[PDB]
């Protein structure tokens, strides 16, 4: 309810914007349009490159590197929109920048934004 | 426990087990009797969305993009879905392209993209029976309004536009055979249209079956498998036409509302005002109390009636402003109740009327519910 | 085309042979940004960090299509065999400021 | 407002859905995207053909035939959406049917829906 | 609703006088200092809208459609407007076309459509200075991020794409002349890029002017007529670079928030966080109390400070959740305050901060406000 | 094209000559489905009702371009002079169910 209050992760509901892996997500949660936490919906194209962030997991007290890869080639889903920016840097540090449409590498050179997945790619500690 | 929480549990278990995330593109589950499609014409927006929903789980299992006022169809047998759609080279102006796309119903990938020459689609708020499959699933038929009434013939099997059929001043397309469909006419007759590979089609008419001042709604329910066409009027009188023989047979007319209800202001109202369940031979109709010229407003009630006797079987208080109804065509059917204003599909038990689950955030102005009759 | 792909997807780096030709990736840089090899040499990129990286050669460098290598997670490796003398520039797809060059002699 | 109640026209605000000339409007009021009561916004194309309706003017107690010509060749304005249906007939009486995109005759063969104007074309 | 009310009164008079309705296509009033453009990226939708607004009346006077994440520009002299835009052959998939359109600011009709070869636009949430006009209006420059950093040169006079310029790892484009523009680099320098008709540009870097852990926002204010680049950091420190000589001169850094405000958790936040009035030499910044990684959330306050001395002139409590600000560039300017969440532009007196009027229903997620410095 | 237009816009029914070739329009119908005239004759349609109507010849009928006539209000009229033998179909723009032909002999 307080947009300006510090982000508080949970690890009980992936379709909510405070889910701990969504800590620097900008877009829509794929699980709300027939994808899953870490997979793209049918018909969409899976980007290979993305922005990243370290998100803290309240369950085990460790931080993990999330790769925010976009599912592309469809109009925006419009379901479960979220915008978080934990550790998000401006565009001149694109590796950590989340206004960018991270669709590069998707099949068929698809570049339109539909939704974002939140797979873990590493430990951040 | 919600879908999102089960999913968080599973993902937590995966991470505890040290199982790596390896992203891929999912496939939809197999089309079943409880899959429901919701089209969002988005209040006449240049681009639009269709939501593929698992009505049993109340979950979005996929989506299909379309252009300006597209017409969705679904193979009764679950083997494909398609739409007739319209795009422009610069968003909403420049060169117009009308086309049909066929999609694989599990990968949701387009398997045909077939251009319609000379921009022949009728651009109108979405009426399911303005674009229709033949019973064999081989042909798509679509209506052209202007410059003259006509019906387009699209060969889905050979993936090619075939031709336009000149037809009389009639509207809607109700296919009864691989080569025959019916339409409803200005004068209030029905036309039967039988067409070949070449030549004038063969066109015959029934008699005029309603008065000129009895208005038949834009959203009649039509069961191709039963060959039953269920046509409410603005007062809740119901015409029914039996087309199963390949020719039109008018059934005894029924009233969905009582004389007392009519005198007390009850009328049907909404978009997809009427549904028909084939196995149970039942009609569902969205009604409420309204002035006579508020016929497109949402309704808060559904009446259910036997199609043979006209006997009221139920009256459900829906608990939301409902614009559109439909039913699954399986044994204990779901009643789908779509709210354009809430952008939410409400999923009810058809027997009791009880609300079972809902799916929200279905675009900007969702209006059309479509189900396969897989039996 | 001018190159051949040993492995289509990234493989464990522990599976890379000693004295193999290796470009490490760490601190958002290709650690050997100008590599000189011989016709027939196999180059292996290894990501040393949690930040995913790849190699990406535009259309017309290694052949008609661009080679957009797969993203390597930490301690993943990816190889290319260069089958024709020349100079081949590449970058990291999400990180175009990360650039390199394989000079094949 | 009760959506199901009898529609009650007014003659004091063209931007509200109960303005008397909007008795059978379906879409968006052109005055809210830079058109006016009876003119199209810049850049859009003016349909020549439309559905019509007889609308009652409470100011003078006369009914006028309104021509709901669409302004076309733009995406829908999204401002001042309205849907009224006074006297509105189904699609097989297209002359009084309002779900149709009444863009025919627009310059450049524009057929997308932007907004609707409410000009008077005659007395009842 | 006095506008809707004045209109009803005018039309009533026309009818009572028997003046016939003769429908026409309007022209917008001539561009003036109080015209303001509101762009709606619509939360990454495949199609988008721009609203042209008379800020003095609080009235939409026109609209322009665009494609996927377009970049709008407006000539300072009011002679035209343009955008770089992206469309696809099948709504959001198929063949991509990037293009520049120029429009007449009174008929709103496209006067040029210039295709950009090889889809080179940078697809990113909308940053005004990622596509920029040169001061004479004859050239449009746009940024390419991938496969390599580059600036496309588009000749608006000749209506033709010219070429892509290779540049260093730098971002945003601040032109000062037909031939020269500045960018901001990964290492924290500015690059000057000077380019002729042919050949590689001459590139000159300044000193690094901020540390690597001091973060410069994606929406600096740039007054091309003043050559003044106003660049906030996440803490509200403001870098000012004077580019008026076509060489970068660093001005004294100024803090927009007080040391006590900062201790108390005040930071800038939103989208277009900063505006600059050229004739008054004032900076306006969106600020609120907020945690440090909430830098894109809306803010409820605007501080106004003297650009030369850093003196605080005012702090306004805005009364809404404001994502973006800009000012008119005339003598007693308006302060425009756009809410993405309310889809409403609030129009304020910049001197007293009082809300004068608002314009609502501005699309799905409006974010960018542009004005012409005509004077 | 095959015809000329006497008047760009509709005019008053009362301005039609006592002897003119007239097609009345009333009850959502043209008076004849098939009007026979001679080369050089002028046809005048007169709308007799409040519902606006026109005549619309698609592209290729009277020339390369379509000839979409102006909408007539009640008691307004619109003419065309047919300059070549042939048969020319038309419709009313919003009411495609209103169809006629002029046969010019
Ligand atoms: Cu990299
Ligand atoms: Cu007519
Ligand atoms: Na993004
Ligand atoms: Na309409």
């Amino acid at each position: 309810t307080d947009p300006r209050a510090k982000w508080v992760p949970q690890d009980n509901d992936i379709q909510a914007c405070d889910y701990w892996r969504h800590c620097s997500i900008d877009g829509n949660i794929c699980d709300c349009s027939g994808g899953s936490l870490t997979n793209c919906p049918p018909g969409t194209k899976l980007a290979t490159a993305s922005w990243v962030a370290s998100c803290y997991n309240p369950t085990d007290g460790q931080s993990y590197l999330i790769a925010y890869r976009d599912c592309c080639g469809y109009n925006v889903s419009g379901r479960c929109p979220c915008l978080n920016t934990e550790g998000e840097l401006p565009v001149y540090r694109p590796e950590f920048a989340n206004d960018i449409i991270w669709c590069f590498g998707a099949e068929d050179d698809a570049m339109t934004y539909h939704c974002t997945i939140s797979p873990i790619v590493g430990k951040a500690s | 426990e919600t879908q999102g929480q089960a999913a968080a549990r599973a993902a937590a278990a995966d991470l505890a087990a040290g199982q790596d995330d390896e992203p891929r593109i999912l496939e939809a589950p197999a089309p079943d009797a409880r899959r429901v499609y919701v089209n969002d014409p988005a209040h006449f927006a240049a681009v639009t969305q269709q939501f593929v929903i698992d009505g049993e789980a109340g979950r979005v299992i996929g989506m299909i993009d379309g252009g300006f006022l597209p017409n969705p169809v679904v193979a009764d047998d679950g083997s494909f879905i398609a739409h007739a759609s319209t795009v422009f080279s610069r968003i909403a102006r420049g060169e117009r392209t009308d086309y049909v796309e066929v999609f694989d119903p599990v990968t949701l990938l387009p398997t045909a993209d077939i251009e319609l020459p000379d921009a022949p689609r009728f651009l109108v708020g979405t009426y399911p029976w303005m674009t229709s499959l033949t019973p064999d699933g081989k042909t798509l038929l679509f209506y052209q309004f202007s410059p003259a009434p006509a019906v387009g013939v699209v060969d889905l099997e050979g993936k090619a536009f075939k031709r336009m059929l000149d037809v009389p001043d009639c509207y809607h397309i109700f296919p009864t055979a691989p080569d025959t469909f019916f339409m409803h006419c200005r004068d209030g007759s029905l036309a039967k249209v039988a067409f070949g590979t070449e030549g004038t089609p063969e066109i015959t008419h029934t008699e005029v079956f309603h008065p000129e001042d009895e208005f038949l709604i834009n959203h009649p329910a039509y069961s191709q498998k039963a060959g039953r066409l269920v046509w409410p009027t603005y007062t809740g009188k119901i015409h029914q036409i039996d087309l199963s023989s390949g020719d039109a047979k008018f059934l005894p007319a029924v009233e969905a509302l009582t004389e007392a209800e009519r005198a007390d202001g009850w009328r049907p109202g909404g978009w997809q005002q009427v549904a028909y369940h084939r196995a149970l031979d039942r009609i569902y109709l969205l009604v409420d109390q309204r002035d006579e010229w508020r016929h497109k407003t949402a309704s808060r009630f559904v009446v259910v009636l036997d199609a043979k006797t006209g006997e009221r079987l139920a009256k459900f208080e829906m608990g939301h402003e409902i614009d559109s109804i439909n039913v699954s065509q399986d044994e204990k059917p779901l009643l789908y109740a779509l709210s354009t204003g809430d952008k939410t599909l409400y999923i009810h038990d058809a027997e009791s009327g009880e609300e079972l689950r809902s799916v929200n955030q279905l675009g900007h102005g969702p209006q059309v519910i479509t189900t396969a009759d897989m039996g | 085309d001018k190159a051949t792909i040993p492995s289509e997807s990234p493989f464990a780096a522990a599976e890379v042979a000693d004295g193999a030709i290796v470009v490490d990736i760490a601190k958002m840089k290709y650690e050997t940004p100008e590599l000189h090899v011989k016709v027939g040499d196999t180059v292996t990129w290894i990501n040393r960090e949690a930040m995913p990286h790849n190699v990406h050669f535009v259309a017309g460098v290694l052949g008609e299509a661009a080679l957009k290598g797969p993203m390597m997670k930490k301690e993943q490796a990816y190889s290319l065999t260069f089958t024709e003398a020349g100079t081949y520039d590449y970058h990291c797809t999400p990180h175009p400021f990360m650039r390199g060059k394989v000079v094949v002699e």
